[PDB]
């Protein structure tokens, strides 16, 4: 309507597509069905959930008046978006720390098939994240906002009262060092060990070998490329709403709303902290490359 | 004289191929069309075994179904219970490219071999509660490929050598031995009357050989390609052979020739393992598809698939009680279907 | 010395594959026939059984 | 507004 | 559940847990195997790594890994069967004698064979071109020249991107780096990328020999790894 929900559903449209074809090929093909490859789908899903939870919560945001789930509506709503965020997050992490482990430490490989290991630990980041949303959750609530420009009430989603705004922006801050501190400092960390190690691998592998070595080392080079590149949208993505968040609960304005310029910028955000969610997929299919045979074949 | 050996070996050649293309007055398949169909066979995987570490190469049967004796390539001979599926021995092997394994009639003691070239024969009624070396018999110059009991005193084992070697377990020495295989031997399987044994090697052929006797009484030359698998038929009067060419023959030891070649054009990789059923009719075949496809021994039609392996199937063999059949693949995971 | 050896011992295998009782392809498949008819009644997939004989 | 004033995600 | 299943079941977790025992020290191993004519050294190369048997196992460390490397030069000529149970291995270290010029067309015949494997179409192999004393030797004497058994040579320049080492002599390296193309060649032929070839220049007195093996398991290894969690 406003020239920008139509990129927003261009956005989701294309992050469900690529996640839905990569629960499928997981499913279908079981080829590739091999210990890590859980820890990835398990992301998708997280992502699709994320999705599935975005489409409401922007749809309610914006092209209406106020809220329509009710408080037990925005309650459910928020715990499994902040879920699925979380999720996300954490599988990121853990499929950075498997990468690590596995490039700079390839000769301490893990037993194979050992799917129940893969398992209990995908179920424990599902049960972390569920712990560590409780509390938005339990604190989420539908409020009433005035606006001196309209000089009415309009109800909307809160994840803590206004009775107890420093609370929330602790809250806020824990969130911020829980998601984007520690988060976004061990991948990065992580992935520029594997670049070094990629990088000394391609120097270490023999480069004189006619046509046989030297396509195995762009492939390293361009995979170590793509790793640096993950983190650098991962951060690029993933600061905006942050910021835009820890700059909502700091301030906390009861009764009056800044309707400024501000509004492209928080919904500018809002598309990158979901154009992540598209990229991992994609940053998938760019990695390997009968991944990409066998996604277009299911496609 | 060379020149007159030579004239009388073709002369002898020709005379065995007109003397059995003589009696081949019609093919198992003209008498086979009358039967009723077999149908399809849609078999059920009941079980599945955990264990194993390594690729499964070699497994078989004891007199009960109960017991299963399994070699992996890790050097690790398990001893499954296909009711409960739990372990009732694990044999550490001194060497770890074990390609072969059998299970005593009497069920007490257990071979096995490969590239060691010795053939390490273990007690499990040991009264010390573990496993121990009973025997360990050497005197082959090449890789063991399959070993089978004869009874609880007496052993036959092929080897690459291209020779077979019948062993006294008490003794530790060569009972007899049986030359006359121009490739490595790559499998054994004994008659059901225990006095004979049919034996196939790299060669494109098989000789049947005696136990009392050592000596080959007879000799097909019905291949194509190196006849990696083969089982005696139930009845002890013939016996399919399998090789890389992926066609199963049925060679009867009566006639004295082919009687059924199994094959299809969809089915291109070769074959590793060859066992029959109580009754015959169904005749399983293990193939490097991934794989194994079991037919009709008399309408000589594929009767059924098994799928549910990932890697090539490397060994299988049906319970001397006829109740299922174990399949044991590179997956390093075996698996029992009925 | 051994190809003149292993030539005779070809030769005389040959012999004695050679001078075997044989008969008609039809005897055999027909003996083999019955078999599979009379074991039939006992083979482990050939016919249904229940699971409690399982 | 409810683009306006919170919350995360 | 009587008391017979509770002992079978006993057994059996015992049984479970020697078995994930082993299981852990196997794959905590690395299992290589080597292969050569009688002329190549590779009697030589095992007797220097001291960091009817068909089967020779040899089991040692480096960089605090185990190596266990497993040689099948008691057996007969013919391969085409027992050397698919090989298969899966980290790697395979080809040994060949490049100083015997007569010899070298069976062993690049050799090595073209087990590469078009199409078992060991996944496994790599470690191509030790041992002997380079003899055959610097043999080549400075110019009693046997190359181009009488491969007229290629005639007409083959040195590599440009080539890396002499100190006090090799011109003839010396160009006529090693042919024998190492000639090899990478053979390789790089029906290969897609799922298997390559490592060469090097080793010694009948070389020390610096397990070093070679344990860099080549390591980038094999890396190189499945990166298969296996589809990052290539």
């Amino acid at each position: 309507l406003c020239a920008i929900y139509i990129t927003y559903a261009v956005i989701i449209s294309v992050g469900i597509l690529g996640n839905a074809i990569l629960i499928k090929v997981f499913f279908k093909t079981k080829s590739m069905q091999t210990v890590p490859n859980i820890f990835i789908t398990s992301l998708a899903f997280g992502d699709l959930l994320l999705l599935l939870t975005c489409v409401p919560v922007d749809a309610t945001h914006y092209l209406a008046e106020g809220w329509l789930f009710g408080r037990i509506g925005c309650k459910v709503l928020s715990f499994i978006r902040l879920t699925s965020v979380g999720v996300s997050v954490f599988t990121l992490t853990i499929l950075s720390a498997d990468r690590y482990k596995a490039v700079v430490k390839p000769l301490e490989r893990q037993p194979s098939n050992a799917i129940l290991k893969t398992c209990v630990k995908a179920g424990c980041v599902w049960i972390v994240s569920m712990i560590f949303a409780l509390p938005e959750a339990i604190f989420s609530n539908v409020y009433t906002f005035r606006d001196p420009n309209k000089n009415m009430t309009f109800e909307s989603c809160t994840s803590y009262p206004v009775s107890k705004k420093l609370l929330q922006e602790i809250h806020s801050l824990l969130c911020f060092l829980v998601f984007y501190i520690i988060p976004l400092s061990i991948i990065s960390v992580y992935y520029s060990l594997i670049a070094r190690t990629l990088y000394k691998s391609t120097l270490n592998i023999p480069t004189e070998e006619q046509s046989h070595a030297r396509k195995q080392i762009e492939s390293r080079k361009r995979i170590a490329r793509t790793v640096l590149v993950l983190v650098a949208l991962f951060a690029l993505c993933w600061l905006p709403n942050h910021l835009l968040y820890l700059y909502h609960s700091f301030t906390s304005q009861t009764y009056v709303d800044p309707s400024a310029m501000h509004f492209i910028f928080t919904i500018f955000s809002r598309v990158l902290a979901f154009s992540n969610s598209c990229v991992n997929p994609f940053a998938l299919y760019w990695l390997s490359k009968s991944f990409q045979k066998h996604f277009k074949a299911q496609l | 004289e060379l020149d007159q050996l030579r004239q009388e070996a073709e002369q002898l050649k020709n005379q065995i191929r007109d003397a059995r293309k003589a009696c081949a007055d019609a093919t198992l398949s003209q008498i086979t069309n009358n039967i009723d169909p077999v149908g399809r066979i849609q078999m059920r995987t009941r079980r599945t075994l955990r264990g194993h570490l390594a690729k499964i190469y070699a497994m078989h049967w004891g007199t009960d179904s109960r017991l299963l004796v399994s070699a992996s390539q890790d050097g690790k001979l398990i001893i499954w219970d296909s009711y409960t599926t739990n372990k009732v021995h694990a044999i550490p092997l001194r060497s770890s490219w074990v390609m072969t394994c059998a299970y005593a009639p009497s069920g007490n003691y257990v071979a096995c071999g490969g590239l060691d070239n010795i053939c390490s024969i273990y007690n499990l009624k040991t009264r010390e509660g573990n496993v121990r070396v009973s025997r360990e018999l050497a005197g082959h110059t090449g890789y063991l490929s399959c070993c089978r009991f004869l009874d609880d005193n007496q052993i036959v084992t092929s080897s690459g050598d291209t020779t077979c070697a019948l062993w006294d377990i008490e003794t530790g020495q060569q009972t007899t031995t049986f030359t006359g295989h121009t490739g490595d031997v790559m499998s054994l399987s004994l008659a059901p009357d225990t006095r004979l044994f049919v034996s196939g090697a790299c060669d494109a052929s098989a000789k049947l050989w005696d136990v009392r006797e050592g000596m080959c009484r007879q000799t097909f030359t019905g291949h194509e390609s190196d006849i990696n698998a083969i089982c005696f038929f139930p009845n002890g009067n013939a016996f399919a052979t399998g090789s890389d060419d992926a066609t199963c023959r049925l060679f009867d030891l009566r006639a004295d020739q082919e009687l059924m070649t199994y094959s299809h054009d969809n089915i291109i990789c070769g074959i590793t393992s060859v066992s029959f059923s109580k009754s015959g009719r169904l005749l399983l075949a293990g193939y490097d598809d991934f794989n194994c496809n079991v037919w009709d021994a008399l309408k000589a039609d594929r009767a059924g698939v098994l799928a549910g392996h990932d890697n090539r199937v490397s060994c299988l063999g049906v319970t001397d009680d006829g109740m299922a059949v174990a399949t044991g693949s590179w997956d390093s995971f075996l698996k029992i279907w009925n | 010395t051994a190809s003149i050896a292993q030539a005779r011992k070809l030769v005389e295998q040959l012999k004695m594959e050679a001078n075997i009782d044989r008969i008609k392809v039809s005897k055999a498949a027909a003996d083999l026939m019955a078999y599979c008819e009379a074991h039939a009644k006992e083979d482990p997939l050939l016919t249904p059984v229940p699971a409690s004989e399982n | 507004x409810q683009w306006a004033v919170x919350h995360f995600l | 559940l009587s008391a017979e299943d509770k002992a079978a079941v006993e057994r059996s977790k015992m049984i479970e847990k020697q078995l994930q025992k082993d299981k852990q020290v196997y794959r905590r191993t690395l299992r290589l195997l080597l292969l050569g004519a009688d002329n190549s050294g590779k009697s030589t190369i095992v007797k220097q790594m001291r960091i009817t048997s068909g089967i020779f196992e040899t089991k040692f460390q480096v960089d605090k890994v185990n190596f266990h490397m497993f040689d099948v030069g008691a057996q007969r000529d013919e391969r085409r069967k027992w050397i698919q149970c090989f298969n899966d291995v980290t790697a395979i270290i080809f040994v060949v004698d490049s100083s015997d010029y007569n010899r070298l067309q069976e062993a690049l015949n050799d090595f073209k064979s087990i590469w078009n494997n199409r078992w060991l179409r996944t496994i790599s192999v470690i191509l030790f071109l041992n002997k380079q004393d003899l055959l610097a030797e043999k080549v400075l004497a110019g009693k046997s020249k190359i181009e009488d058994y491969f007229p290629e040579f005639a007409r083959y320049t040195t590599p440009e991107d080539a890396t002499p080492e100190p006090g090799e002599d011109p003839r010396v390296t160009r006529a090693k780096y042919f024998i190492r193309k000639e090899f990478v060649d053979i390789s790089t032929a029906s290969g897609d990328g799922r298997h390559i070839c490592y060469p090097h220049f080793t010694c009948s007195v070389d020390t610096e020999n397990a070093r070679r093996i344990f860099n080549d398991c390591k980038d094999i290894i890396l190189q499945m790894n990166l298969r296996e969690y589809n990052l290539v």
